[PDB]
């Protein structure tokens, strides 16, 4: 029932993290299809509230069934908080955003992701950097469209000196992985070096 | 690029010359460059390999640049070029050994995508070059495995087409079928939706073509061979369980029900042993709607198959 659905979330709104971790990871067992859309926006508001429980919820939301428009809304809500996240939750959030990429969505999501990704903060820092790069290499492995749209983002870049280090490292790795893009990225590099931006 | 424009000019010459009598009456035919390269690849058997890389690169370039992008006169060279590319790639697959590990890797890496670009020719080439099933198993039996591990993520059309194309290798093998069975079994239990939508699509193909399927980890453990001859009743129980899973998979969205209803006829036709359980599935599902009485004039329930949630009405 939706009444019990909101009751358990209200109960775990103050419950300790360890037990409420087990509560939210068991939602597919405790799902109610009649109220299945209702609980999702409750979890979206919960994500907007604190982000102290930020990593499990984005993982478990994709497992449940919802409306893709509501998924677009929660993506747009998450994109505000991209800088505020920590190091460990970077790979899971990046995997979440990059997974849900449709045919006509590519350029906008990849451009805002690239312009809002810094990693300048960077112990566990090198390990999480390697994990994030592994996630990027795995996601870029099969899909041409995301790499091509990213190349379009780098080629435009508003022509200003804002060319962060991660942009050119992305250039190198997607040069070294997708062999079908070699000529296009080569010409982009030639033009950008001759332009004087880099 | 010079080779590509040369072969395009040659096929244009052939298409122009076959299209008239007068021009065909005046000139004698010259060896068009299609058969030239198609003979060079055959001639390359004589123990020189320094042309294989150029040959495969030419094949892939020439296939990509003139693929059918339909998503009329210039189509004929643009189709003969693709046919030549497929012929060249398949020809270099068999003759030379050191290169056959990368050709299949490139074809797979180019065909397993979510981009929904037209990939009919690559699929045809993959089906052609997995005809020689043991040859693939000798050299590159790994790329197919991680292609299988990624099969849960793709949409419904491409997984069905890919599995149908690759099933000739499935027909004559034993390790590959068990790997696919394990992958599909893990995909069924995964709570992520649209994964079951592809798991059932895999299972119908895997079950409607093979009478007997299935077999006969930590570092500290090693697999060993056990020489037990196969037990037919155990395999029949395996099939019965893998079909009972589909029986309880009939509480999903309308597309899974669609493809299940469409595949059960072939499942019944090709595996006669499961005859007395498929019908006990269908007959026990139908009675949820058909309303048996002496007389209740709308004998099928009109509304029992419709759903009302969120005021987005769809049929189930």
């Amino acid at each position: 029932g939706k009444d019990l659905t909101t009751k358990i979330m209200q109960l775990i709104s103050i419950a300790p993290e360890n037990l409420q971790h087990d509560i939210i990871t068991s939602l597919p067992e405790i799902l109610g299809d009649s109220q299945h859309a209702d609980v999702g926006k409750e979890l979206s508001d919960l994500l907007i509230e604190n982000t102290s429980l930020t990593v499990p919820i984005l993982d478990v939301l994709s497992s449940l069934r919802l409306d893709p428009n509501f998924l677009l809304k929660v993506r747009q809500l998450v994109m505000d908080k991209l800088s505020s996240i920590r190091l460990e939750d970077l790979p899971v959030i990046i995997k979440f955003i990059l997974h849900s990429v449709t045919a006509m969505d590519t350029l906008e999501v990849i451009s805002e992701l690239r312009e809002k990704l810094d990693l300048q903060h960077c112990s566990s820092g090198q390990s999480c950097i390697i994990l994030l790069f592994d996630v990027i290499k795995s996601a870029i492995r099969y899909e041409k469209t995301i790499s091509e749209a990213w190349i379009k983002a780098i080629e435009n870049t508003a022509s200003v000196s804002e060319h962060k280090v991660f942009d050119l490292v992305m250039l190198f790795i997607i040069y070294s992985t997708n062999t079908q893009t070699k000529k296009y990225i080569d010409r982009v590099l030639r033009n950008k070096i001759r332009s004087g931006c880099i | 690029d010079l080779l590509k424009t040369s072969v395009v000019k040659s096929f244009k010459d052939l298409q122009l010359l076959q299209g008239s009598k007068f021009l065909q009456n005046l000139v004698p035919h010259r060896s068009y460059v299609s058969t030239m390269i198609l003979e060079v690849v055959k001639n390359s058997v004589h123990s020189w390999d320094h042309v294989t890389q150029g040959l495969v690169e030419l094949g892939f370039i020439l296939m990509d640049s003139y693929g059918p992008k339909k998503v009329s006169l210039s189509r004929m060279p643009n189709q003969h070029a693709c046919k030549l590319g497929a012929n060249i790639l398949l020809e270099t697959f068999k003759i030379h050994e050191m290169i056959r590990q990368e050709i299949l890797e490139q074809v797979l890496n180019r065909v397993v995508t979510r981009a929904s670009s037209p990939i009919s020719h690559f699929l045809d080439l993959l089906s052609n070059i997995v005809m020689y099933a043991p040859l693939v198993l000798q050299s590159c039996s790994s790329k197919v495995t991680e292609a299988f591990d990624y099969l849960s993520f793709l949409p419904l059309q491409t997984v069905q087409r890919l599995l149908k194309a690759v099933q000739p290798l499935l027909k004559v093998s034993m390790s590959m079928r068990d790997c696919l069975i394990l992958v599909l079994r893990k995909a069924m239990f995964a709570n992520q939706l649209d994964a079951r939508k592809s798991a059932v699509a895999g299972f119908l193909l895997l079950l409607k073509n093979f009478k007997v399927l299935g077999s006969l980890l930590s570092v500290s453990q090693v697999h060993v061979d056990v020489h037990s001859h196969y037990n037919s009743v155990a395999n029949e129980t395996f099939c019965l369980e893998i079909m009972d899973s589909l029986r309880r998979c009939l509480s999903q969205q309308a597309d899974v029900r669609l493809m299940l209803y469409e595949g059960f006829y072939d499942v019944l036709r090709r595996n006669s042993q499961l005859a007395n359980s498929v019908m006990q599935t269908l007959l026990s599902q139908l009675k949820q709607f058909y309303e048996p009485k002496p007389d209740l004039l709308p004998p099928l329930k009109l509304e029992a198959c419709i759903l009302t949630q969120g005021d987005k009405i769809s049929l189930q």
